[PDB]
């Protein structure tokens, strides 16, 4: 077929990205996907003279007993040039009822990669104890993952997709990276009768699971304590948080209720609330019934999320661009504790997908180390985020919850 | 004949053009009859004055041999020569490898000399012989084959032999052969006699492509000693490694010991450094000489104890699991085992990295765990089975409080003294009736007492954490204590039960004595 021409971000090189070690079971996964991915022609082995390298890592499939191969091409993502219009995310995705999430993922192998960009897709399937050099291969093909496969791919995709969208145009159509998302009001029911259908009528040209419901995702607010007697104690917390709380909210004032802790009281000691206490709480209340007026995504800067881990099983997170200017703020709840962060970034990453139409850079709280170790085991996505490894600070989580 | 690599020159960038040095009759002599040897077996060619590259070439002799050798100077070739991929650079721990019944190691002669050069790129190669009258000659030259010393050999070697080596593999599954650099470790399980005979096959395949190896006579016999360590068919170790028995040591002597004896950790266990890692302290000079205390002697002499028992490593089975097992060996070290059948270690190892300035037991065994598993993953491609000394309960009521998301694989305690455990816990609610310390380096109670204390040299910080100390000190067993410092919160809540600071550990003496202590913070002014 004609190629179209790729090119990185003028002055850039390609990646040299180091493998993260593989136990047998997945460096066996790869093996078996890659032979018959080279008897195809999608990949080919190289030589010594292609120093390029991007991570390879299998994840299982949800409810299939088989493998899929996942490259971490964020690396080349990132220094790919950026695309040249019929993509803008449609803010009609979150207000749908039902959005179904498809992989197109093995569409992109049908069309051909510009033989000069090839060398940069570069990868390695690692052997155990070094014990032999490892195979190296490239693609032929656009692979999955990789940000120029959609667009690249953008015109052959709107041709087969013109008929659905104005035959059913009650139904919205997004595609990020390897997912298609299919937004619908219809009953749930409906739903998957019609998702079925653009299955095959996907099938038909040759395109071969996951079920949201953004309609009802809401913002976990801040709150307070609710009590029938407040301790010195108690309005200590509270007026701690409080004052957190009124660098977001200014309009939070704690005199009276600072005015109750005057004194070396015992922590115990039950405090009865006076008059304007008691008004000061109700506003303060109030104010936080709702999120702060103002906040806007702003499409040019960084989507933030910060997760914390609370207790029993329940993790919060917020999203931001600006620190105290929160996008959403939620909660997640429940295994081990890496099996619960994967799942919450899968899922707060596919929100801001939804929302958005971007992921967010996350901040978490676990060591490098272990992450490394066990998010493969979890995964499920077909893409992954950016991340950074943080300390949470114990005042933090308080404040949350 | 071996498929050509192709080579390119990193971009924007000509060959070198650099003057050969002046020689001297008796080393063009010999250049000359060297060069000639080599362009009747095509290793090399003439050229035309048409190529304007050039390399300096020089004459040296073999180390403690008579007899002449070329030596071609590839460093500004090499500057300008594209990067490969890289060539080996991760190596095997013998923990990892599976017994043999024989291995054979098969050195290769003029391994670079067999495999050709990119077409295109030998004009690169281009140096040249010097003649020894005014207006006569200057013999140029350019390489056919890969060049020692240029920055692709190695790289292109290692592939080449790689492709070369595959078909005998597929024929032969029965063989094991391991390429290191120049060597080829070939090991099998087959009957000596047969084994022989294929290490004549394997002989005779190298031959077609040009690649000589020593005959039976002349081969390398185990052990074999490789990288720092000595080699068996069916075990391991390092090599050995013997303590000095001097008396008089200096800085640099220590350092030399510690090193040597950390490589022996690997499968010695019970070795220790903490007392001879201690003479270091404020020392001056390489040179200097540091008196061994009673403890560093002792220590000196129970490791030369431990390492005169030569003690070997096992191989790898496959078909039977991993088990790994830890214990505390003082505070901050932890010691462990990885093993299939009891006692049968394929490797040990110690662990004292602290990450941070405070910690406890169960954070720090947890990081223990990690560094395994790692390692693990690495050397066998799987996480082994762990026996820890500590139960369930107090894993799960640190983790299950802990900021940070954790994870520990599968583990059965072992009750192997000393356990760990958690030296106090902070109330999870004030406590009643139970003084209230109310502090800012002094404190102020509920019942009316105070101490505004003297503290110089102390950093803003530490002014915290003195405070806290003093409240915990003139209290009693059940103490609520209320402070504006989230730094001091912080270190606290984390429990640790051994910090860097001395201060931090008298507080962590105080708390573990109390009955019941509750930690609260309230904003500044
Ligand atoms: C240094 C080295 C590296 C990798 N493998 C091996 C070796 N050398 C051996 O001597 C060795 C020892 C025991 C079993 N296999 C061994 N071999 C395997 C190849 C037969
Ligand atoms: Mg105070």
């Amino acid at each position: 077929i004609e190629t179209v021409p790729v090119k990185l971000k003028p002055g850039m090189d390609g990646p040299k990205v180091k493998q993260w070690p593989l136990t047998e079971e997945k460096i066996k996964a790869l093996v078996e996907i890659c032979t018959e991915m080279e008897k195809e022609g999608k990949i080919s082995k190289i030589g010594p003279e292609n120093p390029y390298n991007t991570p390879v890592f299998a994840i299982k499939k949800k409810d299939s007993t088989k493998w899929r191969k996942l490259v971490d091409f964020r690396e080349l993502n990132k220094r790919t040039q950026d695309f040249w219009l019929g993509i803008p995310h449609p803010a009609g995705l979150k207000k749908k009822k039902s959005v179904t999430v498809l992989d197109v993922g093995d569409a992109y192998f049908s069309v051909p990669l510009d033989e000069d960009f090839r060398k940069y897709t570069a990868f390695t399937i690692p052997s155990i104890n070094n014990e032999t050099p490892g195979i190296r291969y490239q693609y032929n093909v656009l692979p999955q993952g990789w940000k120029g496969s959609p667009a690249i791919f953008q015109s052959s995709m709107t041709k087969i997709l013109e008929p659905f969208r104005k035959q059913n145009p009650d139904i919205v159509i997004y595609q990020y990276m390897d997912d298609l998302y299919v937004g619908s009001d219809l009953e749930i029911g409906q739903h998957r009768t019609k998702i079925e259908e653009l299955r095959q009528h996907l099938l038909r040209w040759g395109l071969t699971g996951y079920e949201l419901h953004p309609d009802k995702w809401t913002v976990q607010p801040i709150v307070l304590p609710e009590k029938d007697s407040w301790t010195v104690n108690d309005i200590q917390k509270l007026v701690g948080k409080l004052n957190w709380a009124s660098q977001i909210y200014p309009g939070i004032k704690v005199r009276q209720l600072c005015k109750l802790l005057r004194g070396t009281k015992a922590l115990t000691e039950v405090i009865p609330l006076t008059e304007e206490a008691e008004l000061e709480l109700a506003e303060n209340r109030e104010i936080l019934k709702e999120p702060v007026h103002g906040v806007y995504y702003d499409p040019s800067k960084d989507l933030i999320a910060e997760i914390q881990k609370q207790g029993q099983g329940q993790w919060t997170y917020q999203i931001y661009q600006e620190p105290f200017k929160n996008l959403k703020t939620g909660k997640y709840a429940r295994t081990n504790d890496v099996k619960q962060l994967t799942e919450a970034v899968q899922k707060i990453t596919t929100e801001s997908i939804v929302i958005w139409g971007k992921t967010p850079k996350f901040k978490l709280p676990i060591q490098k180390e272990t992450w490394e170790t066990w998010w493969t085991e979890y995964w499920q996505a077909t893409w992954i985020p950016e991340w950074e490894f943080v300390n949470t600070p114990p005042l933090v989580k308080l404040w949350y919850q | 004949p071996i498929e050509t690599v192709p080579v390119k020159l990193k971009p924007g960038m000509d060959g070198p053009k650099v003057k050969q040095w002046p020689l001297t009759e008796e080393k063009i002599k010999a250049l000359v009859e060297i060069c000639t040897e080599m362009e009747k077996e095509g290793k090399i060619s003439k050229i035309g004055p048409e190529n304007p590259y050039n390399t300096p070439v020089f004459a040296i002799k073999k180390k403690d041999s008579t007899k002449w050798r070329k030596l071609v100077d590839f460093r500004e070739l090499n500057k300008r020569t594209q990067d490969f991929w890289e060539v080996q650079l991760g190596i095997p721990h013998p923990a990892g490898l599976k017994k043999k019944k024989s291995v054979t190691v098969l050195d290769v002669g003029d391994a670079y000399f067999s495999v050709p050069l990119d077409e295109d790129f030998r004009k690169y190669t281009a140096f040249t012989i010097p003649s020894i009258n005014n207006e006569t000659p200057g013999i140029r030259y350019q390489y056919n084959v890969l060049p020692q010393g240029w920055k692709g050999s190695p790289a292109i070697f290692q592939s080449s032999m790689t492709k070369i080596l595959e078909p005998f593999r597929k024929q032969n599954p029965d063989i094991v052969i391991y390429q290191y650099m120049d060597d080829l470790y070939v090991g099998s399980d087959l009957e000596i006699g047969q084994h022989r005979t294929k290490i004549e096959e394997l002989r005779q395949h190298l031959l077609r492509w040009g690649l000589t190896t020593p005959d039976k006579k002349h081969q390398k016999e185990p052990p074999f000693l490789w990288m720092g360590y000595e080699l068996h068919p069916d075990k391991w170790t390092v090599q050995p490694i013997v303590l000095p028995e001097k008396d008089s040591w200096t800085v640099n002597d220590i350092q030399k010991l510690v090193g040597k004896l950390n490589w022996a950790s690997q499968i010695y266990p019970g070795i220790k450094v903490r007392q001879l890692c201690k003479l270091l302290r404020g020392t001056k000079a390489l040179t200097e000489v540091i008196p061994l205390t009673e403890e560093a002697e002792l220590e000196l002499a129970e490791n030369r104890e431990i390492l005169k028992e030569p003690v070997h490593g096992v191989y790898y089975d496959p078909s039977k699991d991993l088990i790994a097992e830890i214990q505390k060996q003082g505070q901050g070290q932890w010691t462990y085992q990885i093993y299939q059948e009891p006692f049968k270690n394929l490797k040990t190892g110690k662990y004292a990295r602290m990450r941070g300035a405070h910690t406890n037991d169960v954070k720090q065994l947890t990081e223990a765990v990690q560094k395994i598993t790692t390692e693990s993953i690495v050397i066998w491609g799987k996480t082994p089975k762990f026996k820890l000394p500590i139960q369930k309960e107090t894993w799960e009521t640190w983790w299950t409080e802990y900021w940070q998301a954790t994870w520990i694989p599968e583990w059965e305690f072992v009750n192997t003294p000393p356990l760990v455990k958690l030296w106090y816990q902070l109330e999870k609610e004030p406590i009643v009736g139970a003084e209230t310390f109310y502090v800012d380096a002094g404190y102020v109670t509920n019942r009316g007492r105070q101490k505004v204390v003297t503290l110089t040299d102390t950093t803003n910080q530490k002014t915290e954490l003195q405070a806290i100390y003093l409240a915990l000190q003139d209290s009693g067993l059940e103490v609520n204590i209320v402070t504006d410092s989230q730094y001091a919160l912080g270190i606290i809540q984390a429990q640790p039960d051994q910090s860097e600071s001395e201060l931090v550990n008298q507080i962590i003496e105080q708390l573990i004595k109390k009955e019941k202590v509750y930690l609260a913070w309230v904003p500044a002014h």
